[PDB]
RNA sequence: CCUGUCAAACUCCAAACUUACAGACGCCGUUUGACGCGGGGAUUCCGGUGCGCGGGGUA
RNA sequence: AGUGCAAGAGCAAAAGAUAGCUUGACAGUGUUCUUCCCAACGAGGAACGCUGACGCGAAAGCGUGGUCUAGCGAACCAAUU
RNA sequence: UUAGGCGGCCACAGCGGUGGGGUUGCCUCCCGUACCCAUCCCGAACACGGAAGAUAAGCCCACCAGCGUUCCGGGGAGUACUGGAGUGCGCGAGCCUCUGGGAAACCCGGUUCGCCGCCACC
């Protein structure tokens, strides 16, 4: 399971790419979604490879992000341990986290918005004109690489 | 195009590779299809009759009745619905 | 007329004589030079390597070839070496000589398409590379920059 | 093995390539059965432009009819060698051709499952000379 | 054979066994096919239908297993063919088969020929086949009469030992008679 | 036999890709009625530019 | 090779060749595709049927002109069935 | 299938070549023209009738790879070309990097001298 984050805006981006971002529930820059590692999803992230940043996040970092930016399918409600236990199958954020990563469930399945609307990266990211392998911030990331970015946008 | 005949620009699609040259096996000209069955359209270069307009080469229709020995296949061209009169020689069971 | 008008490989290949008429004759006199009676039984084999795809008019071919071979007469009219220009000017070229109305031009020449790194000339010589010089003069008359390459020859 | 490998005559074609006939009459007597017209192909200068047009006749004799003809034909010829087919045939003379072959030829002349006669089973010039030579005359 | 671009006929045309063009026209009827085949010594009749991996023979009869019902005569003749036709026909009927079209392979449509004879027999057997009465033999020649009369110009028996000296078209009747009621494999 | 080259109107080969249909996931629709149908009212049929692919042309 | 004619495409127990017979180059009316991709638009054109009458074949069957893509013309008025 | 008949796929099956096989199930070559039927001339063919002889053809069986064809290994080649991205390079033609695809010729070594269906049958 990979964490997706849209790093480039819609103006000028191919329509079929945009649409794909849309079917992955992200509709704005800095929006993030968690996506299963399947043939069908892989094709989608690849298509979107050039306007996003993705990779497998650490249990920890998922937990930070979840807690900080997870939202109910509707409303303000903070997704904190309690919320999670009093609303989901799990007992606490951590247990939700582990289940996502092990792709045993999805944010929707647990009453949550599929979208983690992150905050701009504190300190700025590595640029949206080059992939990681080039010093930029686009494309697949290290689990260590994704974490840093997610964490920066916590 | 310089002209607008039916065979306009059909050189490749209406020409056999050298080894597939000459009359074709009848078994497939006699193939029977039921109403509802999905069939891919494709013209057999060897077979002159029971043909359809070259443009449809590639479509996968739904046989829906027949006319004479010829089948009536319903297809959708772009967004338009269409019925095509074609023989078993030029069809194939999908899957 | 300038090389600038035809030196790029930007138009389609146009070589079907069955559909073209009035093609000027090539000015290239020969492709095999030297002792053509002998086969590449030479110790040393240098080549003139073109460094960018381009078109080369039969004009430039003949001038580049004369200039090198006419010089390889540092070895004698019946000298021990064989020279070879491997490209032929297939590509028919036009000119629109009415303004831009009915402009598909009229055949005015032929040119050979050389990709960067192809060898256009190959010379065979015993340890006696005056040929290296025949080529400094030849790539002087073709559009591209060139590389003078030696293959069988570690007699340095 | 042999018996089924020994030569035999299969038809002797006697044709008169004229250029426009009254000649049939003689072929009919010299052989013993009706001749057949010889139309020609292509238009040519020898005022022979007519496509479908009688230009000679022929007669294909089989079995006895053939021998009984050769038994007078052959004597009138001398030649041999070089003048033989690579398949063991020969034509001499008015023409008189002699097609020669071995027992299982029908295989190549029938309708169903027909097939071409293997090169081994074909008759060689040599094996041909022998057969005929061994029947009232001499080779070369 | 010669190169990459060379065209090799289909196996059954190589062998000069199947006339595909005639085979298409036959298959159009959508009915089963009465395959009428001869040999120097025997005559075969099949009732073939179309299948996914190749023809299916639902009913057949060989001039050989004719004796199995009392045939003591040669088997590459007229009466022989008819009866094989009729025999295949009856096994056909038994099969639940009602109609077919005569496929005569590479044989020729000569009148009063053995294939037609095969045809006539299968018809009489209860099979509904498209036909033409005046291309069939005059019954008498189907009985083998032409042969009895041929042996009248005897001086030497037509049959080497075999059965009889003057032959029997009557033997013919006795057999058709036998096939038209009861018996095994029918 | 050996040796030197080509193809928009060549092909023994042959992609990426584009495309028909089906299933799966995805997204969407069943109080925001999609898909689709019928009808009223238009505007519009001088376009341009970047990129990729082009055809023509020295450009 | 040949298959009337451009160019491209089909064809070998044939779609070509020879022979023989025959007039389906038939009347009537349709279905569909095309003309006009998608997506409305006439004439025209084609593919595929039916009804009726025939031709040839043992028969399945083939013949809705020429192997396929060009060879085509509205209202009004006249003549004709 | 100790030899058959109808096929499907239509060369992995084509081309060439070697070996083996028949008082019988057989298939053929073969023998023979009174008949049905036949040749613009020939019982060659077609058609009919038949067993004196034969396994030489055909055919069936077993095999060979020299050509043609199919597929595979390793090499060519992740080369050529390419869908998406770039304030990367280049005077420019054009190149490069990242991401998702990915070839052709040719060479060397294997494979391929058909496979499968229904029927009939010491
Ligand atoms: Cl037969
Ligand atoms: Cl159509
Ligand atoms: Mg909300
Ligand atoms: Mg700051
Ligand atoms: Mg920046
Ligand atoms: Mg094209
Ligand atoms: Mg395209
Ligand atoms: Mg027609
Ligand atoms: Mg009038
Ligand atoms: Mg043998
Ligand atoms: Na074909
Ligand atoms: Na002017
Ligand atoms: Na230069
Ligand atoms: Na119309
Ligand atoms: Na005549
Ligand atoms: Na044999």
């Amino acid at each position: 399971m990979h964490a997706l984050v849209q790093l480039r805006g819609e103006v000028n981006m191919h329509t079929d790419i945009q649409d794909t971002l849309e079917m992955l529930n992200i509709h704005h820059v800095n929006h993030c979604t968690l996506v299963p590692e399947t043939d069908a999803y892989r094709g989608m992230v690849a298509k979107v490879n050039d306007f996003v940043a993705f990779g497998e996040p650490s249990q920890e970092t998922l937990e930070t992000v979840l807690a900080t930016r997870a939202e109910p399918l509707e409303g303000d409600a903070d997704v904190d341990d309690e919320w999670v236990a009093e609303h989901t199958d799990y007992d606490d954020i951590s247990g939700l986290a582990f289940a996502l990563l092990s792709e045993e469930t999805t944010l929707r399945e647990q009453g949550l918005s599929p979208t983690l609307r992150l905050h701009p990266p504190r300190g700025g990211h590595d640029g949206v004109k080059h992939p990681v392998k080039e010093g930029g911030q686009l494309g697949k990331h290290d689990t260590e690489g994704i974490d840093d970015l997610l964490e920066a946008m916590r | 195009p310089s002209s607008n005949g039916p065979l306009e620009g059909t050189r490749g699609k209406l020409k056999n590779k050298p080894r597939d040259r000459g009359t074709s096996p009848p078994q497939r000209a006699v193939e029977e299809f039921d109403d509802g069955e999905k069939v891919h359209l494709k013209i057999d270069p060897s077979v002159p009759n029971g043909r359809f307009h070259p443009r449809f080469d590639g479509q996968t229709g739904t046989v829906e009745g027949k006319q004479g020995d010829a089948y009536k296949v319903d297809i959708v061209d772009g967004g338009k619905e269409k019925t095509i009169i074609v023989t078993a020689a030029h069809l194939r069971r999908q899957e | 007329k300038p090389g600038a008008m035809y030196r790029n490989s930007s138009k389609p290949a146009y070589t079907r004589r069955e559909y073209i008429s009035g093609i000027p004759g090539k000015k290239i006199a020969q492709f095999d030079m030297g002792n053509n009676g002998a086969g590449p039984t030479y110790p040393a084999q240098v080549e003139l390597v073109v460094e960018k795809p381009v078109q080369i008019r039969h004009n430039a071919l003949e001038a580049a070839r004369v200039a090198a071979n006419r010089y390889v007469q540092n070895s004698g009219a019946a000298a021990n070496y064989k020279f070879r220009i491997r490209k032929f000017p297939f590509h028919v070229i036009r000119e629109n000589k009415d303004g831009m109305r009915a402009p598909f031009g009229k055949p005015v020449g032929t040119a050979a398409r050389v990709h960067g790194a192809n060898h256009i000339f190959i010379a065979w010589v015993n340890p006696d590379p005056n040929v290296e010089e025949a080529w400094r003069r030849a790539k002087m008359k073709v559009t591209p920059t060139i590389n003078i390459d030696s293959s069988p020859a570690g007699n340095a | 093995f042999h018996e089924m490998r020994e030569p035999r005559i299969e038809k002797v074609v006697v044709h008169m390539g004229i250029g426009h006939a009254n000649a049939e009459d003689i072929l009919g007597e010299i052989t013993g059965q009706m001749p057949v017209r010889t139309k020609a192909k292509r238009t040519v200068g020898e005022f022979d432009i007519r496509e479908g047009d009688p230009i000679g006749a022929k007669v294909t004799l089989r079995d006895e009819m053939a021998e009984e003809f050769l038994q007078t034909a052959l004597p009138l010829a001398e030649l041999a060698t070089s003048q033989f087919d690579d398949t063991g045939n020969f034509s001499f003379g008015l023409d008189v051709t002699v097609n020669l072959v071995r027992p299982g030829y029908r295989v190549a002349k029938r309708d169903k499952a027909s097939r071409s006669i293997p090169t081994k089973h074909r008759l060689n010039p040599a094996d041909a000379v022998a057969f005929i030579e061994s029947t009232y005359d001499v080779e070369v | 054979a010669t190169g990459p671009r060379y065209k090799v006929p289909m196996r059954r045309r190589r062998e000069a066994r199947t006339d595909y063009h005639q085979r298409l026209r036959l298959l159009k009827s959508g009915k089963p096919r009465l395959v009428a085949r001869k040999s120097n010594k025997h005559v075969r009749a099949q009732l073939v239908t179309l299948g996914p991996n190749g023809d299916d023979t639902l009913a057949s009869a060989h001039s050989s297993d004719l004796a199995e019902y009392g045939w003591e005569a040669p088997t590459g003749n007229m009466p022989s063919a008819y009866l094989t036709g009729l025999l295949a026909g009856l096994r056909a009927q038994e099969a639940g088969v009602e109609e077919a079209v005569l496929d005569i392979g590479l044989n020729s449509p000569t009148p009063g020929s053995k294939v037609f004879a095969i045809q006539e027999g299968a018809i009489d057997a209860g099979l509904d086949i498209p036909h033409n009465d005046d291309v069939l033999a005059d019954w008498q020649r189907t009985r083998g009469a032409h042969i009895a009369e041929y042996d009248e110009q005897l001086e030497e028996p037509l049959y080497s030992g075999d059965f009889d000296a003057a032959d029997l078209p009557e033997h013919f009747d006795e057999l058709r008679e036998t096939l038209l009621d009861g018996d095994i494999e029918l």
